[PDB]
DNA sequence: ATCGAGAATCCCGGTGCCGAGGCCGCTCAATTGGTCGTAGACAGCTCTAGCACCGCTTAAACGCACGTACGCGCTGTCCCCCGCGTTTTAACCGCCAAGGGGATTACTCCCTAGTCTCCAGGCTCGAGCTCAATTGGTCGTAGACAGCTCTAGCACCGCTTAAACGCACGTACGCGCTGTCCCCCGCGTTTTAACCGCCAAGGGGATTACTCCCTAGTCTCCAGGCACGTGTCAGATATATACATCCGAT
DNA sequence: ATCGGATGTATATATCTGACACGTGCCTGGAGACTAGGGAGTAATCCCCTTGGCGGTTAAAACGCGGGGGACAGCGCGTACGTGCGTTTAAGCGGTGCTAGAGCTGTCTACGACCAATTGAGCTCGAGCCTGGAGACTAGGGAGTAATCCCCTTGGCGGTTAAAACGCGGGGGACAGCGCGTACGTGCGTTTAAGCGGTGCTAGAGCTGTCTACGACCAATTGAGCGGCCTCGGCACCGGGATTCTCGAT
């Protein structure tokens, strides 16, 4: 995993609070969320990279991400 | 807490994604994207948790959310 | 009738039967087909409301598929719900990328 | 040759929201497709919910949770409001 | 009189985004469907509405694909769509 | 035979116009045909499968609708 | 008072004990061994008779026959495993036709 | 000439009070009981021999059951044997 | 009226898999058993139930072998069992 | 006497075995197979009979032969 | 962890060669692993059972030999 | 350059490995396999060396025989390539499945 | 010794003891361990004879497991007797199906 | 630490049949496995024989019948010849 | 960047109409419903792992400046490819007959879910008997301790064979196709195996007088299982011919 | 097919190392006598009963005959899958050396199987009832098949507007040049994360049990949608307005 454990966990608990009060988390639940998030971001960066290269660049930019996410239907 | 997902971490994720060069504006953008994805999954996960009348989000709650997405 | 008892227009009895014969569960609670019928009715009402609006904007008194498409795609949440759905004879929203204009 | 559909109920709702508005046969077909589709989504999710929790009964609770999972935001809130009201009125 | 390159194209965009009629000819599409289906099972028949369903699905699919393709062309600072635009759009869609 | 050529250049142009396309490379048309054919093949294959399972010789609208649904391209209006 | 009664069993603890003593299995036999063995044999008998009784009832017969025993055993994965190399006389076989043979 | 017939019948009456059994079926049940007896007793005998013990105890029976019976059958059989020995001992 | 090839075969499969009666005739089987036995020991007699035991065992063996044989035929994309199917089955059984 | 195990009998055995179609050469093959089987079992059975110093093969003789050939038979004890 | 993958493709090929196999489908290797694992599990289970009965913490060659014997796969050479 | 046709080297390998008796699976990885599996039955077990070697001899003999039967099934289907269905048929007829 | 009295190489006394302590029967006849020892000795002799033959065919003076395997599998009756037996380090008989050859 | 085996007897037989031939330790282990295995088979079958016939004694007769049951054909005949000769010589 | 003509396209107002949209009704056919009660199934009940939260550590990882070159943006050109004029055609398509397929009409044939008659097959008190509860001192097996060694395990460090990973292809199997031959199906006949039935005795199961042969306990002796030092056949290693076999060629 | 050639395998080979089987000797435990005894096993000696034998009936199973379709088996043609190949890396193997459970053997003591009557009731068989189930049986359903009917197709005949095609010319793509600017390696301060410990404790998890939930089932009923009738309104069409890009100019 490429993101640090503790800040990710902190983020997850923060986001979760705005949906439901008094929540706890199984350890493997947080690990599940991290595996899923990282996998998503890596895949998105693959598509983003394809968009950058399409525009004859080697540098990824926000517009590359936005094109990738629009075509994905996000 | 979103700023805890640091620049070098995002860089590592991008390298696994095959990216060689990265604009400075990517990091914030990535954070926004990450947040949206997390909020969506977690919103569903907790829904499952609440249906089961539990206060603890389980790995299965997350798995079901991910599956249904 | 259960629909009248629930204050609904959509058929509670029929929904109950479809739940029973759709092999969703071994048992079905008394409130389940009522709830489901109510939800289906509401969503129908929201789409018909917006589609009717579009029809009148177009000075038409009859709703056609085009109006349903306009209603759905111009509404963020309906567009989300029906994101992977094709409306036959719906066409698309008028939209030209700015860079293409003279 | 008897074929059931949601046409008359869709039409009753139509008359509730837009009293002087009609609807083409094609459009009605799209509405019927819509109702059947959402029926399937909600019922299926409810089935899964009951299964996950080792329950043999789909209750209004499973329906509600399924509605919350499947519908976006305010649409979900409004739908939940309609269903709840309908079930409580029915119970009385 | 002559309209400049692009003016009539834009006019056509407005025209066809305004309407909903199918844009492929009925009978040739039908022949396409029957040829392809026959290479899976011989002597098949079709309900009329089945072929019409297939045409609605196909045209909706192609129109959406052309939207994404157009976005890819514009991304590359072009105004002309090219095969590589289609291929990028479909690669990102997960079709390829 | 060769009916994919019935998907004409002006038809593809019209589809592209509805898709918001202003200018079109000459190589697009053949490309489009290939893409369309693949799509059609995939849908029809599944449709025919349903038809065959039902022991029918007639592909129905519902066969197509089911094929599309299971390919994540739900179609409204033909039930 | 019998040992089977004290053990809550129907199968004969005394007889099982004697059969162990005289079966040339070991020089000595513990007091609990025939109880345990009798209990196991009774359990397995009960499981088989339970299922066979069911098959008999489906066939609207009041008496269990070899056919019902075969049906009960072969339709139960673990019993079928246990009795994998055993032939039940007049048992026949499970109805089973390979799909490729069907029209 | 010994058989398990009366005990098989008592068990049958326990699980299906209104069900009988044919002569052939009873013969098969007797064959069954003798077969499983031989399997378990034989394995227990070998267990005792391997370990240079002259006594077959309930522990050998239990281990033999674990070796010979599959899965759930093994677990339930072990449970019944243990229960029976515990009820018997007091 | 003539059923198509295969229909009656399938009917017979269902029929005989449904039942449990012995499928070889009593007297020729007995005759065979006594003949074979004579080449091992002179002056033999047989208990009735001994011959019945041998027949139950033999028929069970043949039915099982035909099951495996059938699997071998189907493996070779046939529906017809042939001697080579039997021979493959018996070789793999270790016979 | 092996020819007394007739073609229709072998067919019935095959049907119970789930066989739908049968080559003409099967029958003779089956007979050979049957003979071998019988021979082996009977050879052992008689051995038991001879050990007991009897002239009559019993059901138990057969059962023991079958058991020791890994083909346990229930019902004849 | 995941040590079944130590049963490599070339090892399985060598075993197949000794078995007289000339050509091998790509799906064989994973299949073989599953089969081997089941076999091993069954043997080792029984072996460990003997070990446990003897109140030992060391699986002996004899434990394995007995397991194999009672599974009808008698092994010579390790008594 | 030089290149043997598909099958020639395979046949050569068959002759080679049918001529010899050495174990064909690597020692240490097999040992790890045995210990992992055994540990999922009882923790902290030890092994006599000859116990692991016994297990390897048994396993390889089993797999080689299985491949013989599998090969026969492949040939029966007029193939020269063994496939999972060949293994499954061989094991079904053996009474393993 | 009883082995010498019986004209044997295998140990009659030891075989007798093993019969007594193997819990095979309550009593053991005087001839039984002699007979058993004689049979064990004979079978040992047959396997060693054939294995020795194989060893010499391979120009080896020492018998190894390979020779035992060759001896057993190339002999129909020994192969039958030891049909479900694994000879460690024995390998297999050279055998390639004819259809596989060029 | 005293461990008995059949090694020396196997070796004596080996010297009888192949005077100038030796044997590896592994091969000797296989021979020992063989003798123990056959011992078990024969003794076990004899035990069963005596039991079936309500005899408390295993005699050379039980051994012989067991040999006939367990061994194939000519191997059985030859073994029976060796055992019989040995028992009659012993008796004298 | 900003009118202006005008002709072009598109829009806007009016016309008539024709088939879709609206409306009932027929009835049948798609709804509830009262009572059942076992039931999952949800509510009260404990223990806990594991979970929350804490209380250190430093160090992998986190942030901050430097140049800086890679990466991108901005213009001019080229062309050539595509967009928009005229001109010709051919499949589209309206659109109006015909036929084979298939489904569903009925439309026929043997199998199928139940319906009773008459048992052979199991239930029942009475009368034995033999195999199973009840102790007592017994070894004596074994269970529990306990020391002592062994060896299974860990674990560090080479290196090198082997295991993985592309790639060019080249068979090798998977599917299509056809002739055919050869085995299912039934039907007309015939055996001949049941079916039933009677007798003879051969053998077998039980019975007893007895006996020898196999256990038990003893003595001693040695054969033999364990170390221990030794040639020697097994292995290693370069070294050597003789196949063994794949590109050119009959 | 066969013959060369051409490398590439395989194979005796003679030499040297070596470790490992072996022959020597050495104590001990297990065999061999060895006697005495008692019980497993014989060898007549019966009842009797089970099994061969036959013997006549016959009814169905088996056999032979003939007919067809359909399974088998070439046979071929494709594509793609696994192979043979080289290259790279990674982990197995050997080495070496410490270890710490744990086998292992021995020790001491004590539960406790056992034999031995001993009573005795559970078992077992008998002779005499009392029934599910087997068969003989019916009433309906199976589907197998056409059969005509309808539909979908095929075709045919137009005419025709779009399509195909061209002509032409203008404008983006892209490229290169250059400006130009920002992550980023990099180096070092940093700082808190994961590991490592730890204790108390909250709801999750397993659990118990009555209850209220809902299939459920004709008993009862009422509305709905296919069919059909009737009606207008937007759609095609015809003519004026608007606006409107595009040349006519800066």
């Amino acid at each position: 995993l490429l993101i640090r454990k503790l800040p990710f966990q902190r983020l997850v608990r923060e986001i979760a609070q705005d949906f439901k009060t008094d929540l706890r988390f199984q350890s493997s639940a947080v690990m599940a969320l991290q595996e899923a998030c990282e996998a998503y971001l890596v895949g998105l960066f693959e598509d983003t990279n394809l968009c950058a290269i399409h525009a004859k660049r080697v540098t990824i930019m926000p517009k590359d991400i936005q094109l990738a996410r629009r075509i994905r239907g996000e | 807490n979103i700023q805890g997902i640091t620049k070098p971490a995002i860089r590592r994720l991008a390298r696994r994604g095959g990216v060689k060069r990265i604009s400075g504006l990517i990091y914030e953008e990535t954070r926004g994207v990450l947040k949206v994805f997390l909020e969506n999954v977690i919103r569903d996960a907790v829904t499952y948790t609440e249906h089961a009348k539990r206060k603890t989000v389980t790995a299965m709650d997350v798995v079901y959310a991910l599956k249904r997405q | 009738t259960r629909s009248s008892r629930a204050g609904l227009q959509f058929p509670v009895g029929r929904v109950h039967r479809l739940l029973r014969k759709g092999n969703y569960s071994e048992r079905v609670g008394a409130g389940a087909p009522v709830y489901l019928a109510a939800v289906l009715e509401y969503l129908t009402a929201e789409i018909l409301e917006l589609a009717g609006n579009a029809a009148r904007d177009n000075k038409k008194t009859r709703i056609i598929p085009r109006h349903l498409q306009l209603a759905i795609r111009n509404d963020e949440e309906l567009n989300k719900l029906l994101g992977r759905v094709t409306i036959a004879q719906g066409g698309v929203l008028p939209n030209i990328q700015a860079v293409l204009l003279p | 040759s008897r074929k059931e559909s949601y046409s008359i109920y869709v039409y009753k709702v139509l008359k509730q929201v837009h009293p002087d508005t009609g609807i083409s046969s094609k459009a009605m077909g799209i509405m019927n497709s819509f109702v059947n589709d959402i029926f399937e989504r909600i019922a299926g999710e409810a089935s899964r919910l009951a299964h996950y929790n080792k329950r043999s009964t789909i209750t209004s609770r499973e329906i509600q949770t399924a509605v919350r999972l499947l519908l976006p935001g305010e649409l979900a809130k409004h739908a939940v409001s309609e269903g709840t009201k309908a079930v409580t009125k029915y119970t009385s | 009189h002559r309209y400049r390159p692009g003016t009539v194209a834009l006019r056509e965009i407005r025209r066809y985004q305004k309407s909903t009629e199918l844009l492929i000819r009925k009978l040739p599409f039908q022949r396409l469907v029957r040829e392809i289906a026959q290479d899976f099972k011989t002597d098949l028949r079709f309900q009329s509405s089945a072929v019409m369903a297939l045409q609605e699905a196909c045209e909706a699919y192609l129109v959406g694909l052309f939207e994404d393709t157009n976005l890819c062309a514009i991304h590359a600072k072009r105004v002309t769509i090219m095969p590589k635009d289609i291929q990028l759009a479909r690669r990102i869609r997960g079709e390829r």
